[PDB]
């Protein structure tokens, strides 16, 4: 629910590169930005087993 | 981030901020790598330091 | 008594239209009468033309004294 | 009961103040920022008293406004021990009547500051009182009552600054004493 | 030094950050001071000889 | 899964004590010494301070104490009280 | 936010009572801005105060009055405490002079006592 | 890669552009000609005074897709923002207030 | 100077996927090897 | 009627001092104590343990679980320390010439 206007009508939605969730009916914002990782570690990744990591 | 297939953002060298000082505009650099970098706010103890 | 250069520095100019500009830009009084400029700075451009900044520059010298200096004594040339 | 104190601080001063005096804005934000507040050991503010010296007024970078630092004098409530005080009672209380200053209220009247012969009431919040030849237990002192005559034998800070990671007792406190003659109402005197 | 200013986010010392401002405000440094009236010194004599 | 008590069991418990009418003598000695050391003025105290109002009492509950001095004449003569 | 000095000074409630009656002559002058809760702190505290000491025996007292009073009781030999309980309450009768003052008895002697009272009486 | 050579010393910045190059001769020595397409994405916040109320209240009338016209307004007080696109209504620019 | 105890660095500064970073990797073996030396020890 | 406190503590930074930890130190700067080599619980829920490594008192690396420590998520969390106790002592690599 927006904090401003109480509607319900959040809509997830991305200005040209900047992701954010935006009341569709009075323009307010209640969350921007994300943090994500890049290829730098994208090379890196391992697997590990859930049974594995379970013991 | 990096890339251009991600949304990306150029890079200040390691030689654009020698030719920064070299002009000698010191808050001009300051507001190009920390203001809309990085700024973050944290909290310290002097008592421990 | 005072030894400093009397002419004003580029760096002096750039630091004092940048902290006008920044003080201006906050609901500040304006001292010269404005045409109509809308850009801050230009605005500080022009208060510094007239020579009515109302800021006051202080050398620090390395041994530790000072000296003062008002922005309208200063030499502002080209 | 008033005592005058020494005090240091530095004052930020918003850009569209700059036209009024200096000395005038300065001192409305800082009598703002410390009016009606109790000190941790000096006690109780009331406001400033005068502004004694001003430093330069540095403009900082990344800001606009003009930081100054200033010396100034402040009046402040704090009684001494033993003094003796006037006010109106506030209230009463198993452990004692509660006397009200008009602006301080933290005072309180402990059984043994009373005197002896009367010690509880019958079941009645309201403090009664005895005495040996006439007031043959009948008077009783009124929750608000008139200035009653008291003298200080007690006071202590309690600290409350915050503990533990983030996301009502007074600070200051004050005891009195009402056993000796010519001390309590003074219809009684 | 400037590297130790640029990687810790606080304007280096030379350049535009050499001098310090100050604001040319309409002030009066130890203005009068607020007279005092009971407690002025020549009334208070120590009682202990 | 879970790190031990910070107290584990010892099972080799104290050794019982070892008494005797001489060690209580000298219980009460040590405890004696603990009791005088505290009188004379190598125990030197922090300086009385933070007088607080004009208060009467002073003319009588002042303490009073000589201006202690060993002989100076083996001590330097840079430390006069 | 430092303090250099916690006792610097005591005061009378007769210059307390002056700062906060010129507080008044620039209160109310224009109208109230009402930009924070600081204006209600400073007016109720200064306010209540007020009130209080407008139940105060030292009231209309003025400097000279009490100048005088004081010089004529810096002969009695008292503590400049005693003086400003005296000064601030203004006692009427011999009890709580003799509570006042500490060894009443013993420091001072009858008549000393009646010459206090008639003084405090008579001065202000 | 370290953090010395990599992080600390020269690091990435937003509100940056990067496009290929073209002459122009009809410039002064001290012009750059900008593309619309990314002068509609780069922003600068611009405090409001009684200097520009009006020339930033034609601004925000425009909206974020015409160019001489802004993406987003914060309230004085509050930090939240506002997002022009959904506003459906001109009236923000009338409730601008110093600050 | 002769270490006995280790701080093990914030989650923060080792991300969920390097799955999981190296250094979980080595803190896992140091800590699995402690628990062998220890009972094997007993 | 509430105590007094300064509200702006803003400060800048002036030295740093370079230096080492005792052991008994570091157990006072940790949180938890790291005990188990496992990483996630049996079942398929995956919660990671609790006094394994992993384990969110120390932090969170994810974008919908908070740390427990202190009730904040990921994009404010400032992470917290945990200690691990050796059981035979060890040299350190950097200071073995010293
Ligand atoms: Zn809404
Ligand atoms: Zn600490
Ligand atoms: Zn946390």
């Amino acid at each position: 629910r927006c904090p401003d206007c109480g509607s319900t009508e959040l809509v997830e939605d991305s200005h040209y590169s900047q992701s954010q969730l935006v009341c569709s009916d009075c323009g307010c914002v209640v969350t921007e930005g994300v943090l994500t990782t890049t290829f730098s570690d994208e090379g890196n990744l391992r697997e590990v087993t859930y049974s594995r990591s379970t013991g | 981030t990096e890339g251009r297939s991600r949304d990306g953002g150029l890079r200040l060298g390691e030689m654009e901020r020698d030719c920064l000082i070299g002009y000698g505009a010191s808050m001009l650099l300051l507001e190009r790598l920390m203001i809309s970098s990085d700024a973050f706010e944290v909290d310290v103890c002097g008592q421990c330091g | 008594k005072r030894i400093t250069t009397p002419y004003m520095t580029k760096y002096e100019r750039a630091r004092v239209l940048g902290t006008r500009a920044l003080q201006i830009a906050m609901c500040a009084p304006v001292m010269v009468e404005l045409e109509g400029e809308t850009d801050p700075l230009l605005i500080a451009m022009k208060e510094l033309k007239a020579r009515k900044i109302p800021i006051i520059i202080r050398r620090y010298l390395p041994d530790g004294s000072y000296e003062d200096w008002g922005v309208d004594e200063l030499i502002i040339t080209d | 009961m008033f005592v005058l104190v020494e005090m240091v601080d530095t004052v930020r001063i918003p850009p569209w103040q700059f036209e009024r005096k200096l000395n005038d804005s300065i001192a409305e934000e800082l009598n703002k920022k410390l009016a009606n507040k109790v000190v941790y050991n000096v006690g109780l503010c009331i406001c400033l008293f005068d502004i004694t010296k001003l430093e330069d007024a540095y403009v900082f970078p990344g800001d606009g406004a003009s930081h100054t630092k200033v010396h100034f004098r402040c009046v402040v409530f704090h009684p001494f021990l033993d003094e003796i005080l006037i006010g109106k009672i506030k209230g009463c209380s198993p452990e004692g009547v509660h006397v009200s200053l008009g602006f301080f209220d933290d005072i309180l009247i402990p059984p043994e500051s009373l005197q002896q012969p009367a010690k509880f009431d019958e079941a009645e919040q309201v403090w009664v009182w005895e005495y040996e030849t006439e007031e043959g237990a009948h008077d009783l002192y009124m929750d608000t009552g008139e200035e009653i005559r008291f003298r200080v034998v007690d006071e202590s800070f309690v600290d409350t600054s915050p503990t533990g990671p983030s996301s009502k007792e007074a600070p200051y406190t004050l005891v009195g004493s009402i056993s000796e003659p010519g001390l309590g109402l003074l219809s009684w005197w | 030094g400037v590297s130790e200013c640029i990687i810790m986010g606080i304007p280096m010392n030379i350049g535009t950050g050499l001098f310090k401002l100050l604001h040319k405000a309409d002030r009066d440094p130890n203005p009068p001071k607020r007279p005092l009236i009971f407690d002025t010194n020549e009334f208070h004599i120590p009682l202990v000889t | 899964l879970k790190p031990p008590p910070l107290f584990p069991d010892t099972d080799y418990k104290p050794v019982p004590l070892k008494t005797g009418e001489g060690e209580e003598y000298m219980l009460a000695l040590k405890q004696e010494l603990r009791e005088t050391m505290k009188r004379m003025p190598y125990f030197i105290e922090t300086p009385e301070e933070r007088q607080d109002i004009e208060r009467y009492s002073k003319r009588y509950m002042k303490v009073y104490k000589e201006e202690w001095i060993p002989d100076w004449r083996r001590l330097p003569r840079e430390m006069m009280p | 936010m430092e303090v250099k000095d916690a006792n610097s000074a005591l005061l009378s409630n007769y210059e307390v009572f002056q700062l906060l009656t010129d507080l008044k002559e620039q209160r109310k002058e224009s109208g109230k801005n009402k930009h924070s809760s600081g204006q209600q702190n400073l007016n109720t505290i200064t306010y209540e105060t007020l009130k209080y000491i407008s139940k105060t025996p030292c009231r209309h007292q003025s400097p000279e009055i009490v100048r005088e009073f004081l010089t004529a009781l810096k002969s009695h030999k008292l503590t400049k405490a005693e003086k400003l309980q005296l000064l601030n309450h203004r006692p009427v009768t011999a009890v709580e002079i003799q509570l006042m003052v500490e060894e009443s008895e013993e420091r001072l002697t009858e008549e000393q006592i009646e010459a206090l009272l008639h003084t405090v009486t008579s001065i202000l | 890669q370290g953090r010395f050579r990599g992080n600390l010393s020269g690091k990435r910045v937003d509100f940056s552009g990067r496009t290929v190059i073209s002459p122009d001769p009809n410039l002064r020595i001290d012009e750059v000609a900008v593309p619309v397409h990314v002068a509609k994405i780069l922003t600068f916040p611009e405090k409001v005074n009684k200097a520009n109320i009006n020339f930033l209240r034609k601004l925000v009338q425009n909206g974020p897709e015409v160019h001489p016209g802004a993406n987003f307004i914060q309230q004085r007080h509050t930090q939240m923002k506002r997002f022009l696109k959904y506003g459906n209504r001109e009236k923000m620019a009338q409730e601008l207030k110093y600050g | 100077l002769i270490l006995t105890r280790l701080l093990v660095p914030p989650l923060c500064i080792r991300p969920s996927v390097v799955n999981e970073d190296d250094l979980t990797m080595k803190l896992t073996e140091i800590i699995f090897l402690n628990d062998v030396i220890k009972k094997h020890r007993i | 009627k509430e105590q007094f406190r300064e509200t702006d503590v803003a400060k800048k930074i002036s030295h740093i001092c370079f230096g080492m930890k005792s052991p008994e130190e570091m157990r006072q700067q940790a949180h938890i104590q790291v005990v188990s080599k496992n990483l996630y619980s049996q079942d398929n829920q995956h919660a990671p343990l609790l006094y394994g490594v992993l384990d969110h008192r120390m932090g969170t690396s994810e974008k919908d679980r908070p740390c427990e420590t202190c009730g904040k998520n990921l994009a404010d969390c400032l992470g917290h320390y945990g200690y691990i106790d050796l059981e035979l002592p060890c040299f350190h690599v950097g200071y073995f010439r010293a």
